[PDB]
RNA sequence: GCAUCGGUUCUGGCGGGGGGAUAAAGGCCCAGGGAAUGUGGCUCCUCCGGGAGUGUUAUAGCCCUGGGUGUAAUACCCUCG
RNA sequence: GCCAGAACGCGACGAUACUACCCGCACGUUGUAGACGUAUAAGAAUAGGCUCCGGCCUCGUAUCCUAGCAGGCGAUUCCUCCGCCGGCCUCGAAGUGGCCGUCGGUAAUUCGCGUAUUGCAAUUUAGACACGCGCGGGAUCAAAUCCUUUGCAGACGACUUAG
């Protein structure tokens, strides 16, 4: 019964800030998208929003787990990679790790 | 592409992931739907035109009267008893204990079926539409939806 | 307190300038040349022009 | 682009120094790495100066103690690419850190990674970069000459996996060949318009 | 005398050799210009298949099988229109597995949502005659 | 697309003395019009006893090839600046345009000889009409009969962003 | 969170107008002149696939010079939405 | 060959009291540089190869799997696919796979009942390893240091011995 799964998010990784070679910026990330290579390919996700879902140690309201909401904002570059802003940066230590792009605003 | 008997695929809330009929669109942004009940369990509801994928299949729609659907559209039709219903769930449970289901109000019961009988009608002379709106949707390994036609 | 940009706003633009209306109507920026069969470079000028 | 649990790469015919930059950048990434037959990695140029490449590197170690700190030379063939990786890499960081912990090296094919897929990164592959009438060279050959000593038994096992392989190889021919026939025969049996319809659709 | 020779036998660049270019056209060589250039040209009927004339790189082709018989060396694009409908070249590019494999990727290309649910239902059916078959052969060994 | 051939024709300012004075002209290769009158002066002063402070252009024409399909040997005269002297050479392309010839034999001399193009002047560009005009042996051999050849050992083409490939690819397309 | 607007900015697509050899080419048609990396024929050498002569369109074709369709199309530069 | 032996490198073996050990079950008072279909085993050449021997190769732009309350309850219908156990073989580079049997589940076809109210979005609290706790069953009854002693040893520790 049902042998499938229930996925509606693309996957993505997040990279670095927003930076020069020796000077960063927090408030901008940038983030790898699955199957994106190109900046054609990348106009689709504009506007699309981004979660970042983690664990804790205590129970606040009914769970152990935390989100930081964002948006996708413009490209970045000529392959595929663009960049986003959260409600708070994000914490750097997840530098490799995985995010959620949705396709809740759509057309 | 939002025009009356679109088939629609639903983005979030509880009903994430199926595939619904449109009926008409609203002042701001708030679209009508239904499943029909008797394919998905999906009831009559309003939902936001933002969190939805609009396919390339219609339905038709000769047999819905179209004057009922009028009166299901109005301002207050969902709401005006909601601040009523919402006290079982507080009389117990989180204080008592045996929760039950909520009943389910006699016009909107019955406005169910009268809107749906027609439709149910027009979907089964398509082969394989049925069990298409009764199945979910999801996405497998390369599956690029900037790419996909839908 | 705050300035708007006529080429944007097109309140603006007939605000300073009302014969803007009648330029777009007419189509004042579409207008075709003059009719008349035209002649030929005489013959010397291609010469000249392929000389060296 | 494409996000998987591992990759495992088969090393033969790489380039040393162009496979390691592009494996450095998934590490980063976060992205698992493993790279088997680490002996067989290619080297451009003619094996002379590979040679006179190392021992400069040898000539370099601490004066007053040749314990601690100086330049610790390995000799084996897996040690030898995991030093041309480690100089792309900030390992003096945590974050360095925990990048080359998503990495492992090997010489032959070790148990767990034999019956596993092995692919290829052809921006790094000999065949498609070197020129023809180049000359090139094999770690392995380099190793042997420095100071490694297990060369004939990563040599002697080899040979081995590769006899299991072989017959492996036989029964997975005779499954096609059966599958192959059993499509035949179930083709004109049943389907009266379904191979209409997904041949339309292209299947 | 016994001679036993095994090795490559590649495509010949020449006057008459079809080219395919990078977005499905097709071309025939005309002239030779280096190591790396050729001029040449298609005059097909079927607009997806036309080319203009002009002068194609030779990094951006790929030779096919058909060659056109005594094309003259630096015709003209009258005299290759002529050979080209003679020949019938628009109906050898239609044989060969180069255009099938095309036109499967083209097809599957433009299926909807409903196509997609479609066709995992239909090989499924398909898919139950075969695991019979094979369990039948397999069975007897 | 990076030169054009135009013709130049200029003048030295009319004066009482001499009331319509002498017109000359020259075919100037440039990438556009500003520097193509920058470079008339530049040969004219070497020539004439004439400056642009004390003459004027008269006009500006671009010349296009007769014929942009059909393939042509072209001959060239030049003199160039060396590191220590001045030197004349001779030498042949094979194209379908004037500026197609002029672009190969700019990246020619930078390639083989190391020389900028602040030190080359050009002479005379010929097209060879016979066949018996061909010299240079690197051109002969294009020119034989019943031309033919293979490609051997030849790269597919592989998108960049795609590594990590499952087969080992083939060179004999 | 959505809809209708204001300010700034990044990025796609579509409809016209003008210029130059009133683009240069090019297809089709008319008239004249040439040759070779010489098509068909004719001759000789090999039957062993072919090669070598001869000469101007034939059972292929190519290059120059005028003219018509033609105020043809398209490229490039400028410009109104 | 010869000297040292990583005090955060590895292997084999002996005896293991204190529920320290083994098995089964059920929980979370917990941790993890970061599950969400975490699916894919020939070797070799690249101026050559694969094969069912008919043919085939630019191209993984592939193949497998993929519907049902986060996936119910019945029927029609089918002999496919999946899993826990048990028995035989097999596996040594850092030890793995195959065959058989019982049992449990199962849209390839076609239907009948149920789904609402989470109120127009808010992580889809879902995987795998570790660790802790509580039961119910089994198995087991050990050593080291101080102390006295030796001089093949020694600044003191340490070392070779005996009780
Ligand atoms: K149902
Ligand atoms: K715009
Ligand atoms: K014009
Ligand atoms: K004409
Ligand atoms: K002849
Ligand atoms: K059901
Ligand atoms: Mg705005
Ligand atoms: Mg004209
Ligand atoms: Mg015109
Ligand atoms: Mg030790």
């Amino acid at each position: 019964p049902s042998e499938a799964g229930h996925r509606l998010y693309v996957k993505g990784r997040h990279l670095s800030y927003q930076r020069g070679r020796r000077n960063t910026h927090p408030k901008t990330s940038l983030i790898k998208i699955e199957g994106v290579d190109d900046t054609a390919a990348a106009n689709f996700y504009l506007g699309k929003r981004v979660a970042y879902v983690y664990r804790a140690q205590k129970e606040v309201r009914g769970t152990k787990i935390r989100v930081i909401w964002g948006k996708i904002t413009r490209p970045h570059g000529n392959s595929g990679v663009v960049r986003a802003k959260f409600t708070h940066p994000l914490p750097a230590r997840s530098f490799g790790a995985s995010v959620r792009i949705m396709l809740y605003p759509s057309s | 592409s939002l025009q009356p008997g679109t088939v629609l695929i639903l983005l979030a809330g509880r009903f994430r992931g199926k595939r619904v009929v449109l009926l008409k669109c609203l002042d701001q942004g708030v679209l009508l739907v239904t499943g029909p009940f008797k394919i998905n369990g999906v009831p009559l509801r309003r939902v936001n035109a933002r969190y939805v994928i609009a396919t390339s299949v219609k339905v038709d729609l000769t047999g819905v009267d179209q004057a009922k659907i009028d009166e299901v559209a109005q301002p207050k039709y969902f709401t005006a008893e909601k601040a009523k219903e919402k006290a079982s769930e507080e009389a117990f449970f989180k204080q008592g204990e045996k929760p039950q289901k909520k009943p389910v109000s006699s016009t909107r019961a019955a406005d169910q079926k009268a809107i749906d009988k027609a439709l149910i009608a027009n979907i089964k002379k398509v082969d394989m539409l049925a069990s298409y709106l009764a199945s979910s949707f999801s996405l497998r390994k390369g599956d690029k939806p900037h790419l996909m036609k839908f | 307190v705050q300035k708007k940009n006529p080429l944007r706003n097109k309140q603006i633009m007939l605000r300073l300038n009302p014969y803007a209306s009648t330029f777009a109507k007419e189509k004042l920026g579409e207008v075709k040349a003059e009719e008349g069969k035209p002649p030929k470079v005489p013959a010397s000028f291609k010469e000249l022009l392929h000389e060296a | 682009s494409s996000f998987e649990s591992v990759v495992v790469i088969d090393g033969k015919g790489h380039l040393l120094g162009r496979l390691a930059s592009i494996v450095a950048k998934q590490l980063l990434s976060g992205q698992k790495i493993v790279v088997v037959r680490c002996e067989a990695l290619n080297i451009s140029g003619e094996f002379f100066r590979a040679k006179l490449k190392y021992h400069a590197y040898l000539r370099k170690m601490t004066r007053y103690n040749p314990t601690r700190g100086g330049p610790f030379h390995f000799r084996a063939p897996s040690r030898i690419f995991y030093k041309a990786v480690r100089g792309m890499i900030p390992h003096k960081t945590a974050r360095g850190a925990a990048a080359l912990e998503r990495l492992k090296v090997f010489e032959g094919v070790p148990p767990p990674y034999d019956k596993k897929k092995k692919m290829v990164v052809p921006q790094a592959l000999r065949v498609l970069r070197l020129q023809p009438g180049r000359k090139y060279c094999t770690v392995g050959r380099l190793s042997h000459e420095v100071g490694w000593k297990y060369q004939d038994v990563v040599a002697r096992l080899e040979e081995r996996r590769k006899a299991k392989g072989a017959a492996y190889y036989e029964r997975k021919k005779l499954a096609a060949r059966q599958l192959s026939e059993a499509k035949k025969a179930a083709a004109a049996k049943v389907d009266p318009k379904v191979s209409e319809a997904l041949a339309a659709y292209g299947y | 005398a016994e001679i036993n020779v095994e090795a490559t036998s590649w495509r010949r660049v020449e006057v008459g050799r079809v080219l395919k270019l990078e977005n499905g056209s097709l071309a025939a060589i005309v002239e030779i210009i280096d190591h790396k250039r050729v001029l040449a040209d298609g005059p097909s009927s079927d607009p997806k298949l036309a080319t203009p004339r002009g002068i194609v790189p030779l990094s951006r082709a790929l030779l096919t099988p058909i060659v056109i018989p005594k094309l003259p060396r630096g015709a003209r694009t009258g005299a290759v229109k002529k050979a080209w409908e003679a020949y019938g070249v628009d109906a050898k590019w239609k044989e060969t597995n180069w255009a099938k494999k095309q036109l499967q990727q083209e097809r599957r290309q433009s299926l909807t949502d409903f196509d997609r649910f479609k066709v995992m239902r239909l090989k499924k059916q398909r898919r139950f005659e075969e695991r019979k078959a094979l369990a039948k052969i397999k069975a007897a060994a | 697309g990076r030169l054009q051939e135009y013709q130049v024709i200029g003048r030295h300012l009319p004066t009482e003395a001499n009331p319509n004075p002498a017109l000359y002209r020259m075919r100037i290769f440039a990438p556009n019009e500003v520097v193509a009158k920058s470079r008339f002066w530049y040969f004219l002063r070497g020539l004439k006893k004439v400056k642009k402070a004390t003459g004027e252009i008269v006009s500006v024409n671009v010349i296009s090839e007769k014929h942009p399909l059909k393939v042509k040997n072209f001959g060239i005269w030049l003199r160039y600046d060396s590191r220590s002297g001045t030197h004349n050479m001779y030498k042949e392309y094979r194209e379908t345009s004037r500026v197609a010839a002029v672009e190969a034999m700019y990246a020619d001399m930078a390639a083989r000889h190391r020389a900028r193009f602040r030190s080359i002047h050009i002479l005379k560009v010929v097209e060879l009409e016979k066949t018996e005009d061909v010299k240079r042996p690197y051109i002969k051999q294009l020119v034989a009969k019943n031309l033919s050849f293979p490609l051997p050992h030849r790269v597919p083409k592989i998108s960049t962003k795609k590594i990590f490939s499952a087969k080992r690819p083939s060179t004999f397309s």
